[PDB]
């Protein structure tokens, strides 16, 4: 009874949560959160159903990189939401995802990091411009080195990787 | 509580020297071209929060971390945390955790700059909501985990963040 209650009022809150960030992410769609089993939850799993484009489910195996993303992404702001964790380390997340997405899923960190702190390796211009900070890599002589960057020095620095065939994770 | 920095010293790609890589309390993008040592900082934070897994650090072995441009004499991480929020239950606005790893595969650890054991640093790090391995670490390649786990695994998940 007493566990029960307790894992009713979060499943409740990130399902309510999940929903609403799914439709954000995704305009015009929508997604839930089902307890395979409604009577006894710690009997059975917790399945995702989606809908990308409003009407008419997509099982996950016929989702295409990005809507596997963005469901995914969906389900980790929406218990970021509900119990914001100490940080979150996302390297390249922006995989499969066009620009337009990639701006919402920056749009929901830029949110979320008034109450969690976010660290996230991209080579987006979409997800970086309004980063609080921007860290900048180059390896020389074999030898990784950081610095910090303004915006304009990161932007060039993404111009750059842009132009070479093959840029994006996964290549 | 929230990460102010990193320093690396003999870590991967990193060098023979201490690197220091600081963060924001909110939102850090890390840029760079291709194989230039970005997913690396990340290894580095696995590495420090007392990972165990080489391969998850995408290294044969763990001695594998230590920097050898084509080496040094161990590989070294410290992570600082402000505190202020006491989510460590720990009574400093600082705490300071390091992981040395030398050649041989031994790991020496300190917390708050005494020698601590691994599994006292765990402790500390599960007490704060933290461990190598969270759904909120999310290597590259691997944020569809959270659709490709089973419907069982997803519960757990939610079981987790419950307290129950
Ligand atoms: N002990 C040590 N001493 C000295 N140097 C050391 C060292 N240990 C490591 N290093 C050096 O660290 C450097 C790597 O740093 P690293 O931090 O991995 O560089 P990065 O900036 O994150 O580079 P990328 O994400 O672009 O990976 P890539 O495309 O260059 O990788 P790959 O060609 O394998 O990509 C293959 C395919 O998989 C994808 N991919 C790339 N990285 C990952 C990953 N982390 N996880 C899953 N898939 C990945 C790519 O998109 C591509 O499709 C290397 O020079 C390495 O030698
Ligand atoms: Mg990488």
């Amino acid at each position: 009874k007493e566990k029960k209650n307790v894992f009713m009022r979060t499943f409740e809150a990130i399902s309510r949560n999940f929903s609403e960030i799914f439709a954000k992410l995704s305009p015009g769609g929508s997604a839930r959160l089902i307890l395979e089993n409604p009577e006894d939850p710690f009997s059975g799993g917790l399945e995702i159903e989606a809908k990308p484009a409003g009407k008419d489910v997509k099982r996950i195996e016929a989702m295409s990189g990005g809507e596997k993303a963005l469901t995914a992404l969906a389900f980790v702001f929406a218990i970021q939401k509900f119990k914001p964790a100490p940080f979150y380390l996302f390297d390249e997340i922006d995989a499969h995802l066009d620009d337009a997405n990639v701006k919402r899923v920056a749009d929901l960190i830029k949110e979320s990091s008034k109450e969690s702190q976010f660290i996230v390796i991209t080579l987006r211009d979409v997800m970086m411009a309004n980063a609080d900070k921007i860290i900048g890599v180059s390896m020389r002589d074999g030898v990784s080195k950081v610095v910090s960057l303004s915006l304009e020095k990161a932007m060039k620095i993404l111009e750059e990787i842009r132009k070479k065939q093959g840029w994006e994770h996964g290549n | 509580p929230y990460i102010e920095k990193l320093e690396l010293k003999g870590f991967k790609s990193y060098g023979n020297k201490k690197v220091v890589i600081p963060f924001s309390k909110g939102f850090t993008a890390i840029v760079g071209a291709n194989g230039s040592g970005k997913s690396n900082i990340g290894d580095a934070i696995l590495f420090v929060l007392g990972g165990l897994s080489a391969k998850a650090m995408r290294a044969s072995r763990i001695s594998d971390l230590i920097f050898a441009g084509s080496p040094a004499k161990y590989a070294e991480v410290a992570i600082y945390f402000n505190n202020e929020d006491r989510g460590f239950p720990i009574d400093e606005d600082e705490v300071v955790i390091r992981r040395r790893v030398y050649p041989d595969g031994r790991s020496s650890y300190w917390l708050n700059g005494r020698r601590a054991t691994r599994s006292e640093i765990l402790d500390i790090l599960t007490a704060a909501m933290i461990s190598p391995d969270g759904y909120n670490i999310v290597l590259q390649g691997d944020i569809t985990k959270f659709i490709k786990m089973s419907p069982l695994e997803r519960r757990l998940l939610i079981d987790d963040i419950s307290g129950i």
